[PDB]
RNA sequence: CGCUCUAAUUGGAUGGAAGCAGGGGCGAGAGCUCCUGUGGACCGAUUAGUGACGAAAAUCCUGGCCAUAGUAGCAGCGAUA
RNA sequence: ACCCUCAGAAGGGAGGCGAAAUAGAGCAUGAAAUCAGUUGGCGAUCGAGCGACAGGGCAUACAAGGUCCCUUGACGAAUGACCGAGACGCGAGUCUCCAGUAAGACUCACGGGAAGCCGAUGUUCUGUCGUACGUUUUGAAAAACGAGCCAGGGAGUGUGUC
């Protein structure tokens, strides 16, 4: 798996990390890049609010086929990717607990850096016309958050 | 609290009239990169010089702009190839016993690679002795 | 609204070729050039023949488009665009600081090039550039 | 005998692929193919005298 | 020029070998060499040999991987749940 | 191990062991393709064998390269004047002298200067040239054939005789 790739001064700030998850790669590059540089509290409700569908996700690299969003500033593709939502938050009450058990205001810390990686693929195969079969696989993520004081 | 090199750092050889003329032309002049052709734009191609083969080949045929074959036209000055570019003349060296029998006016010692710190040190402190310039020289906080 | 033009030349009873020749090459030389009364200017040779090539220049076109201007005003101005490597930074940069104008909204009398002047005692046979605008259906607005 | 221990075919043309013999749709037996025969060993007959 | 192993002669290495990464120097060039980081145990040079010795290509072989794409499909059948 | 978190024998955080956990289980090393984040350079008015060679911008910890710029002066190949004087030509212009003089690439010396400063490396801009590579072919950028990308694999070998 990954190990953080960024430095991190443990007097000011706390880490955690999500474990092959199998959820979209590409739906956790699109929400880390939009929660990066929050309050952690900030992330969580905003996170909420994509899963309810209040609040859509800017889907700027991986967008093909997607529709409009009117909610989306600066750009027009946007979606609601309930699923990866969901881990990133529980990332980010992980993030928080270790950070409180530290003496820190969990929530009021920024999110410093957070980053999706592809660690692999849980790998499937579905049968198709002809006698063959195709894969039919499972990405697997691993994410890394780091809280910093500000 | 400051970091200083080991020996004769600055020393500088002396060179006939020609030889630093001819030396001085080689710096001038120099030299096309001569990588292998195509080498930019396909990774599985390294850039370490094979003749273009091609019958077809542009740079084979010698169209301008396709970059220049290796001929014996383009090879420095005799008097002068293979210099380090302070002018000295190098000599590869791997102990003590090495040093023995350089010129520390025309050439100058590099220590090779493997050469552990311990050896360094005797090689280093018996070279600056003799007047003999160590290319690579170990830096020490003085 | 303005234009700091270093030169001023007056189109009226020129060649649009000769002048548009020499505004190009002093706007390569970095000059800011006004051409002045460009309805006035004018173009030799049998009226019929002129209108039929630049009614040719209006009917081509297509998807991709070859739009042509039909005023004196953006006429001259793609004449001299035509002399100027205007797809170039130095091209455009030199095309762009270089204006053409219906009437004259200076103060001052534009400067007539040596060499494009034309004597009309002496010649029948030309057209002038408003001319040509009117039959192509420009609006008559100088 | 080394490599040459298969009965691998070559399907030839029609299906898009190298004229390679194939056994269970692995190559075989070919010196460019892995687990195939080498081309030219060390031989035993050889005089080394 | 470079690669493997053998022999003779002669050297380097836990005061850090090979390899790898980034960078400096030399050579027309094959390629040689140094520095730094990583690495943590092996590595050369000369000379005479040995050869399963050099790849951009063969719809070449095997493995790994990207775009394709968050796309097609997850509707159609007289059993619409 | 203990503690915190969690639906949790998961995972995460902190912690303990060891020279090393970036040795924590396909667990020595850890290339390329390639992915995430990020740094430098370019970037929403502009054109395509992706570059070679020149030259500008911006960027640069040390080490392993140390050069480079301007005044002046010395040397000074081929080449080679202006000005002026005199003489021709309808004219554009030319001849003779000045003079093979001044100039003239490189190199060097004195004086002054630069340390992102010179080289170099990354990227980018400008100029010149430029429709891959290999093969088939009289003729290949080819609307002829081959290749998605990278690593590794992949073709004059043996006996006998001449
Ligand atoms: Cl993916
Ligand atoms: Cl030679
Ligand atoms: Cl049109
Ligand atoms: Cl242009
Ligand atoms: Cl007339
Ligand atoms: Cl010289
Ligand atoms: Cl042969
Ligand atoms: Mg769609
Ligand atoms: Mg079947
Ligand atoms: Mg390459
Ligand atoms: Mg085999
Ligand atoms: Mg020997
Ligand atoms: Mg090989
Ligand atoms: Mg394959
Ligand atoms: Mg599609
Ligand atoms: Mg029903
Ligand atoms: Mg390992
Ligand atoms: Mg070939
Ligand atoms: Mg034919
Ligand atoms: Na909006
Ligand atoms: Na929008
Ligand atoms: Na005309
Ligand atoms: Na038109
Ligand atoms: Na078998
Ligand atoms: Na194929
Ligand atoms: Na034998
Ligand atoms: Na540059
Ligand atoms: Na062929
Ligand atoms: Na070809
Ligand atoms: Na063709
Ligand atoms: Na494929
Ligand atoms: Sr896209
Ligand atoms: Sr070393
Ligand atoms: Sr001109
Ligand atoms: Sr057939
Ligand atoms: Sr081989
Ligand atoms: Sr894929
Ligand atoms: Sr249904
Ligand atoms: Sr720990
Ligand atoms: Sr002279």
């Amino acid at each position: 798996g990954i190990s953080y790739s960024v430095e991190a001064d443990p007097d000011t700030t706390a880490k955690a990390m999500l474990r092959e998850r199998q959820m979209s790669f590409k739906h956790s590059k699109a929400i880390a890049r939009e929660i990066k540089g929050k309050t952690a509290g900030e992330a969580v409700d905003y996170l909420e609010a994509v899963i309810e569908g209040d609040q859509p996700v800017p889907f700027k690299q991986h967008n093909s086929g997607v529709g409009h969003k009117s909610k989306v500033d600066g750009w027009d593709a946007g979606r609601y990717p309930e699923k990866a939502s969901k881990a990133f938050l529980d990332l980010l009450e992980n993030a928080v607990g270790n950070a409180d058990h530290q003496g820190f205001d969990g929530e009021a810390m920024t999110i410093k850096h957070v980053a999706a990686h592809k660690v692999g693929e849980q790998q499937g195969r579905k049968p198709r016309a002809m006698g063959r079969a195709s894969a039919w696989n499972s990405p697997q993520v691993d994410v890394e958050l780091i809280l910093e004081e500000p | 609290t400051e970091l200083q090199a080991r020996g004769l750092t600055e020393k500088t050889p002396d060179l006939s009239d020609e030889d630093a003329r001819l030396l001085t032309q080689r710096h001038r002049v120099g030299k096309p990169q001569f990588n292998r052709q195509d080498h930019h734009k396909k990774k599985r191609v390294s850039t370490s010089w094979r003749k273009p083969r091609g019958q077809l080949s542009k740079q084979r045929r010698g169209i301008k702009g396709k970059g220049d074959t290796v001929e014996a036209g383009f090879r420095s000055p005799t008097a002068v190839r293979g210099k380090h570019p302070s002018g000295f003349e190098e000599v590869r060296v791997h102990n003590v016993d090495d040093l023995e029998g350089v010129d520390g006016d025309t050439e100058a010692v590099r220590i090779a690679s493997k050469v552990g710190a311990r050896k360094r040190e005797r090689i280093e402190e018996e070279a600056e002795d003799a007047g003999i310039r160590v290319l690579n020289p170990t830096y020490v906080e003085v | 609204a303005e234009f700091d033009a270093d030169v001023i030349v007056d189109a009226r009873d020129c060649i649009m070729g000769r002048v548009a020749s020499q505004v190009a090459e002093q706007a390569l030389d970095g000059e800011t050039v006004a051409v002045v009364n460009a309805e006035r200017a004018v173009i030799t040779g049998r009226e019929e023949q002129i209108v039929e090539k630049y009614e040719k220049r209006v009917d081509i076109g297509n998807d991709n488009g070859y739009f042509y201007p039909k005023r004196p005003d953006g006429i001259f101005k793609r004449t001299i665009r035509g002399m100027l490597p205007h797809k170039k930074q130095r091209g455009r940069e030199a095309f762009e600081s270089v204006r053409v104008y219906l009437g004259n909204p200076y103060d001052e009398d534009g400067e007539v090039l040596d060499g494009t002047s034309l004597d009309r005692l002496s010649n029948i046979k030309f057209v002038t550039l408003g001319e040509i605008s009117e039959t192509l259906g420009a609006n008559k607005t100088w | 005998y080394a490599g040459l221990r298969t009965p691998a075919e070559s399907f030839g043309s029609g299906r898009g692929q190298a004229h390679v013999p194939k056994q269970d749709g692995r190559a075989r037996r070919v010196p460019q193919a892995v687990k195939g025969r080498s081309a030219h060993p060390p031989k035993t007959e050889k005089d080394r005298s």
